[PDB]
């Protein structure tokens, strides 16, 4: 089933081809293997309705035969022998599903069994254990991804109306740092304090792996949230999804996601970032929207809805992305190292350390 | 046992998504309920009601009020089983007091010639129905056959009171269960005298007119008060448009329940884009009034959605003036027609008299 | 025997129920048994009519009609063209009713109200769909490769060469990667395609020339088709066309087709001016202007 | 409820992919409900043999 | 029987679809495709005989 579904997948290729006939050869081999393998189920099922429907049978046989001619206890009357007649069918039922029985135990044993090694795996941390404003203050820094065995995170260090932009390479503790910080991570030591004025509260959030429902366009971007006419259209605009939910057959009401409509990377990307926007919270997180993207304008449309959500909402904005294009105008920039915090550096402080100021321009 | 699930694999599947089949009968459902139904039927869930106590009188009340073949069938039983349970009495008696026994002409029995059941069958007959042959009669010195004789007589006049009484009530109330009154399945906004209508077209199918029909036209909308009151079934009442202003309606003829559209109606801001069926915007027209023979006030209510009302139509005339009488031809009474007229807005079409 | 009644009816009722629920997956198989097939082959005599492979890359038009959504076609009607081996004919029109037409009647799997395509003399139409597209080599738009024997992805099921075809096939693009790929001559396990990035299989595309000796490239671009990607494939395209290929191509990037022989766009089934020079783009006043 | 509480880190999220989660639901849950509609038979098969 | 009969409609099947034209798969969902090709083709398999 996994060898054709690739087959189908790409229909179009195949056909233009003229490789559909060789490699409907390829699946026709792997279904012979597999026919014998049903030979041995229809086989060895025959065996098992065989011996339901001729054990009763053989049974009647021997103590008819035993009573009447070896043992001759007595003659055979018709009054006993029907009785016990109707006693073997009522009898052959649990002497032939007993064994189904012992089977369901032996299954159900298993199966809680793997339930309950699940139910006692890792868990993650217990929640709850001058900015005037929603703010995150961190002093101590010391998390970790595994709970325990060589913590590697440390010395971590990091208001509203806050364009913040981590920057650095990769694997130097930029998608870690704020997984801690959304408080799915491991806890060595510290104090990480989350300051709520508009615990935490609801957080927007867009990872580096694109995640998709499966459901429609609208219901996708929505995320059971109210839909708003003049929110919606706004954000398609900023991730330019016109012409992508136009392609669609259904418009914007097909199965976009996982088990859904096939996508690509950067399309992706685009519509996961574009329901961070919409969310309309009092703090967006998001991680690289255009790292998966190859596209030269869409930055400039993304920073355009960047500008219009920042000035009329002023939600707090952590846009750690590695685009060249709006890295040193008016954005507070802060560098994470080879698996560690170094400064909460601004623009005009970064040049006091001049380590890689030159290099994005 | 002979069931395909012997042993159940409880495989997992993989099988992709195909939800929507060829027929449309999965969303074809789309109907909104309503309070009151076309045929006058309204049906509103009356849910966590207090229990009120239920009385017997109640029960003696569906007595009254059940059908012909019921009632019919209560009566019989009532008798036939008053009779019967008098019977079995009767006999008590006679047994009790070894008249059931073999022959003895030294006793009296507490009621002559009662020799079987069938006997005793026949002489609660005689007495609860008052035939009374004499072969079977009562005699003296018994003091409970005189007492049963009380019973029966007190009982039977009773059962005979109640089924006088509910077949004197039936032929009063059960006549005037009759609804002849018809309306138009869909009303129309028409353009009368350059002021918008609403129109509606109600006949009599009986030939004895509704003596003092009352008209009562209400549109019902969850109307939201600008200061902050939310009611679901807000109702406002909508003027007649009549000669006099009032609500007396003369039924010989089916006419047209036609109300002007002004400021003060409701309706001032009607459009046709509002009319859709998912709108809440509904009319509801009620000629109550009592009918000559009977003298029972009837009321017939019907509900007009804004699906069902058809803009910018006429109503087909009906009476034709012959050559003695009138012909009405019901078979064109609820018809509408089309007719070029303004599609605006009634609120829209107060600047029309303000440019001119 | 009354007895057992009560069960016997109880459960043939129910059986009666799962085989009404089960025989349905055979209605519904025979539904998709009832789908129609276009044509297994053609009607031609195969002795000498046709060619073993068409290697040089010319293709005659006679009034080409296209056909798809027949209700309506207005995409290819009534056009007429001339095939010039070892060119680049560039095809970019119209987004919407213009940049797919002549892409979906190339390879005869879509239908045509009238029309006549010969190739080097030989008739396309008449010939078999499957043998006509057995030598015309392709490009795709997006990557898309088959998980298994990744040889078997790039080289033919026949296998008529596989060093040479293999060498071949390196030196056009990706000849370290080639080389040191562990798959080899058996290369089983694709893992879907990881490893290889988008612009690997378009290679796989160009093999069918190394595979085949087929001069003509379907070609087309998109899905982020990089400059120097784009520039090791046109020196691939432009090694090959030199010897024996015919290059045909069709795309939406300005860059890609800017530097075309020929230009054929098309707009709602109508072809503009084809001219030298960018098709006379200085003098032309709509290929410039959406130039830019 | 449990898959609420459940850490993301890549062990956990690895030896233990959506998919097996996901397969315990179905499988192993189903197995575990055809027990309990067997349960009473097992105590009463007995009986009746 | 119902061994051979789903080796015999499962090979018909798939000879079928090669045939296939191109506005059938441009058309018809791969999903629909997938699910009579695959649950419909697992109890003619396993579950139809029995
Ligand atoms: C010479 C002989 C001639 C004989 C000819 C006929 C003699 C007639 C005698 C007059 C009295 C007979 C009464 C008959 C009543 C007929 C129907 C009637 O009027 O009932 C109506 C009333 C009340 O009952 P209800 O409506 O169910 O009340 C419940 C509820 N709350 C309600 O109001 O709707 O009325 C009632 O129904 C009465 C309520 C009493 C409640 C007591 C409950 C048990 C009653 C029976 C046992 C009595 C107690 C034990 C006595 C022992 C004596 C040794
Ligand atoms: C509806 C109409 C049909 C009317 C004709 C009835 C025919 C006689 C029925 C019958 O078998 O009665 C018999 C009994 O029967 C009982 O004792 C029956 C008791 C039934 C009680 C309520 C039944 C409903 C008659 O038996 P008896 O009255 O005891 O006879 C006296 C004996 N002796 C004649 C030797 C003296
Ligand atoms: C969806 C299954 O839900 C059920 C669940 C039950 C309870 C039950 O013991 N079941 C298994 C038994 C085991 C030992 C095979 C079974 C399944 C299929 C057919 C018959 C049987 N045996 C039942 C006991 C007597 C002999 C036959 C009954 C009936 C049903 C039902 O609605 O079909
Ligand atoms: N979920 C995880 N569990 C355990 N270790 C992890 C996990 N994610 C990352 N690591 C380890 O920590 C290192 C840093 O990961 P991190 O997510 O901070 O990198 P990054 O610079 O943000 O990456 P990217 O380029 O994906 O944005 C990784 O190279 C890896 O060794
Ligand atoms: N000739 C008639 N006799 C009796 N009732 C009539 C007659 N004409 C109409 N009605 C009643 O008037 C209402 C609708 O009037 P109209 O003239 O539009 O009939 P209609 O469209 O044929 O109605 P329906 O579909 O309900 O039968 C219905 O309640 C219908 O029973
Ligand atoms: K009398």
């Amino acid at each position: 089933l996994k060898q054709t579904n690739e087959m189908l997948r790409g229909m179009k290729l195949l056909k233009l081809y003229a490789w559909e006939s060789i490699f409907c050869s390829r699946v026709e081999v792997t279904r012979r293997k597999e026919m014998t393998s049903l030979r041995a189920f229809a086989v060895y099922t025959s065996i098992s309705i065989f011996m339901n429907t001729a054990i009763p049978i053989a049974a009647v046989l021997i103590t008819f035969v035993g009573h009447v001619s070896f043992f001759k206890e007595s003659d055979l009357s018709p009054s006993v022998a029907f009785a016990s007649l109707s006693l073997f069918h009522i009898l052959v039922t649990p002497l032939f599903l007993l064994s189904s029985v012992v089977r369901s135990t032996v299954k159900a044993l298993v199966s809680v069994q793997k339930l309950s090694e699940f139910l006692s795996s890792a868990e993650i941390r217990e929640e709850q254990c001058d900015a005037d404003n929603f703010c995150v203050q961190i002093i101590g820094g010391f998390f970790t991804w595994t709970p325990d065995g060589i913590p590697t995170l440390s010395n971590i260090t990091i208001p509203r109306g806050q364009l913040t932009m981590i920057v650095g390479q990769v694997g130097c503790g930029k998608s870690s740092l704020l997984l801690a910080t959304l408080g799915e991570m491991q806890k060595v030591s510290g104090a990480v304090f989350w300051n709520s004025n508009l615990s935490r509260g609801p957080v927007a959030y867009a990872s580096q792996k694109p995640w998709l429902l499966n459901a429609t366009v609208e219901e996708n971007i929505t995320f059971e949230s109210p839909f708003n006419k003049q929110r919606y259209k706004m954000v398609i605009e900023a991730c330019s999804l016109q012409p992508d939910i136009d392609i669609l057959p259904h418009g914007d009401q097909t199965q976009i996601g996982e088990r859904g409509i096939n996508l690509s990377g950067g399309q992706r990307q685009r519509i996961s970032v574009a329901r961070a926007l919409y969310q309309q919270t009092n703090v967006v997180f998001l991680d690289d929207p255009f790292s998966a993207l190859d596209v030269h304008l869409s930055d400039h449309l993304m920073q355009a809805g960047i500008l219009e959500l920042l000035r009329d909402d002023k939600r707090t904005v952590v846009l750690v992305t590695h685009k060249l294009q709006y890295l040193p105008h008016a954005d507070w920039i802060i560098a994470m190292k080879d698996g560690t915090i170094q400064r909460e550096g601004t623009l005009k402080d970064f040049q006091r350390s001049e380590c890689q100021l030159f290099e994005h321009w | 046992m002979l069931s395909r699930k012997g042993i159940i694999p409880e495989e997992y599947v993989l099988t992709r998504l195909a939800e929507d089949p060829t027929e449309p009968r999965y969303r074809t459902r789309e109907r909104r309920a309503r309070f009151v139904s076309k045929k006058g039927n309204c049906n509103v869930a009356h849910k966590n009601i207090r229990e009120q106590g239920r009385f017997l009188q109640d029960v003696f009340t569906t007595l009254v009020d059940l059908k012909w073949p019921h009632t019919l069938l209560i009566f019989t039983m009532s008798f036939l089983c008053s009779w019967l349970l008098f019977a079995m009495v009767w006999w008590l008696i006679a047994f009790a007091h070894g008249d059931l026994a073999p022959g003895e002409g030294t006793n009296v029995p507490c009621v002559t010639s009662i020799h079987s059941f069938s006997s005793a069958f026949l002489f609660s007959i005689e007495v609860q129905v008052t035939i009374g042959f004499g072969g079977r009669m009562v005699t003296e010195e018994c003091p409970l056959a005189i007492l049963i004789l009380i019973v029966q007589n007190i009982v039977g006049l009773m059962i005979n009171a109640i089924m006088l009484g509910c077949i004197f009530m039936k032929t009063a109330q059960a006549h005037r269960r009759a609804e002849t009154l018809i309306f138009s399945k869909h009303a129309v906004i028409t353009l009368r005298h350059g002021r918008l209508c609403f129109m509606l077209r109600v006949g009599d199918l009986r030939k004895s007119m509704i003596i003092s029909a009352t008209i009562h036209m209400q549109v019902v909308r969850k109307t939201t008060s600008p200061e902050g009151e939310v009611v679901p079934l807000h109702q406002v009442d909508i003027p007649m448009e009549n000669g006099v202003g009032g609500n007396s309606i003369f039924l010989v003829a089916p006419l047209i329940i036609y109300h002007v559209i002004d400021s003060n109606s409701p309706l001032y801001d009607l459009a046709p884009s509002d009319l859709h069926h998912h709108q809440d915007l509904e009319i509801i027209v009620i000629l109550e009034g009592v009918v000559e023979t009977t003298g029972i006030t009837t009321q017939a209510r019907t509900s007009y959605l804004a699906d069902e009302i058809l803009w910018g139509q006429r109503f087909v005339p009906i009476v034709a003036e012959e050559d003695g009488r009138y012909s009405v031809d019901y078979s064109k009474f609820g018809n509408t027609v089309k007719v070029p007229t303004p599609l605006c807005t009634a609120r829209q079409l107060d600047e029309d008299r303000s440019l001119l | 025997y009354a007895l057992m009644v009560s069960n016997y009816l109880n459960w043939m009722v129910r059986n009666l129920a799962d085989m009404e629920i089960q025989l349905g997956a055979v209605k519904r198989i025979h539904a998709l048994l009832k789908t129609e097939a276009e044509s297994y082959e053609g009607l031609l005599a195969p002795s000498l009519i046709p060619k073993n492979w068409p290697d040089q890359g010319k293709i005659q038009i006679q009034n080409l009609s296209v056909r798809y959504d027949s209700s309506l076609k207005p995409v290819l009607k009534h056009v007429n063209t001339l095939i010039s081996p070892g060119q680049k004919i560039g095809i970019c029109g119209r987004t919407g009713s213009g940049k797919s037409s002549f892409s979906l009647a190339f390879f005869r799997m879509v239908d045509m109200f009238e029309g006549r395509i010969i190739i080097d003399g030989i008739d396309i139409a008449k010939l078999p769909l499957h043998t006509l597209r057995s030598r015309l080599s392709i490009i795709l738009q997006d990557p898309v490769l088959f998980s298994g024997t990744i040889r078997f992805n790039l080289d033919p099921e026949k296998k008529c060469s596989d060093s040479t075809l293999w060498e071949a096939l390196e030196i056009a693009q990706l000849k370290l990667v080639v080389k040191a790929l562990p798959g080899g001559l058996d290369a089983i396990i694709t893992e879907g395609g990881e490893n290889f990035s988008q612009g690997q299989r378009q290679l796989f595309c160009l093999a069918r020339a190394f595979v085949r000796k087929t001069s003509i490239f379907i070609m087309d671009e998109a899905t982020a088709s990089i400059d120097m990607a784009t520039e090791n494939i046109l020196q691939k395209v432009v090694m090959t066309a030199f010897a024996d290929r015919t290059v045909v191509t069709i795309a939406h990037r300005v860059h890609t087709i800017l530097s075309a022989d020929l230009v054929m766009v098309l707009k709602r089934g109508a072809i503009l001016e084809f001219d030298k020079p960018e098709t006379l783009l200085s003098q032309k006043d709509s290929v410039f202007a959406s130039f830019v | 409820n449990k898959i609420m509480h459940m850490s993301t880190s890549n062990l956990s999220m690895g030896e233990m992919t959506a998919g097996q989660i996901c397969n315990l639901v179905a499988i192993d849950t189903n197995q575990l409900m055809w027990f309990f509609f067997l349960c009473p038979n097992l105590w009463t098969m007995p009986v009746q043999i | 029987t119902g061994l051979k009969v789903a080796k015999r409609l499962h090979r018909s099947l798939l000879n079928r679809i090669i045939l296939a034209p191109m506005r059938f798969f441009e058309t018809t969902p791969l999903g629909s495709i997938l699910n009579r090709f695959s649950s419909d083709c697992n109890t003619i398999d396993q579950h139809i005989p029995s």
